[PDB]
């Protein structure tokens, strides 16, 4: 049971790249069930994997970084 | 791609020479390429995909096991 447990609980927790990957099925099942085009539904299927690449610039991912620590990386 | 079931009865009848059958087993990428065309066609759910490779991966391995386990009694 705990040998079960443990690999149920890295499949459940799983990685960005799956977050990501079913982030953005519901989002082709917005735009091919309310019928987009070819263009847009581009641009939205780029704006998402941009604000996904560029999520790890955060500084609250940093927030615990102290001072004059976190002001030398900026 | 070569014969494998002729070259054995040519040469002697040699029981090493029919573990070159075991070479066809990587004729199973095609089959895990089917479906990794599958985990990115975003019409099934890639976690059901996963659980239908790991149903393609159970069994085929009671069938190989089978045939192994005939082949120690022969």
């Amino acid at each position: 049971a705990y040998l079960i447990g443990n690999i149920t609980a890295l499949i459940v927790k799983g990685s960005n790249t799956e977050r990501f990957r079913d982030k953005m099925n519901d989002l082709i099942s917005f735009m091919n069930r309310k019928k987009l085009g070819r263009d847009l539904r581009s641009q939205i299927t780029g704006h998402v994997r941009l604000q996904y690449d560029s999520h790890y610039t955060d500084t609250v991912m940093l927030q615990d970084i102290p001072a004059s620590i976190r002001a030398k990386i900026a | 791609c070569f014969p494998w079931d002729l070259i054995y009865k040519a040469s002697g009848k040699h029981e090493l020479v029919r573990y070159l059958l075991w070479i066809r087993l990587f004729r199973v990428r095609k089959v895990v390429e089917f479906f990794q065309r599958l985990e990115k066609d975003t019409r099934i759910n890639y976690l059901f995909t996963r659980i239908l490779k790991l149903l393609f991966v159970e069994v085929y391995c009671t069938h190989t096991a089978a045939c192994i386990f005939y082949y120690l009694a022969t």
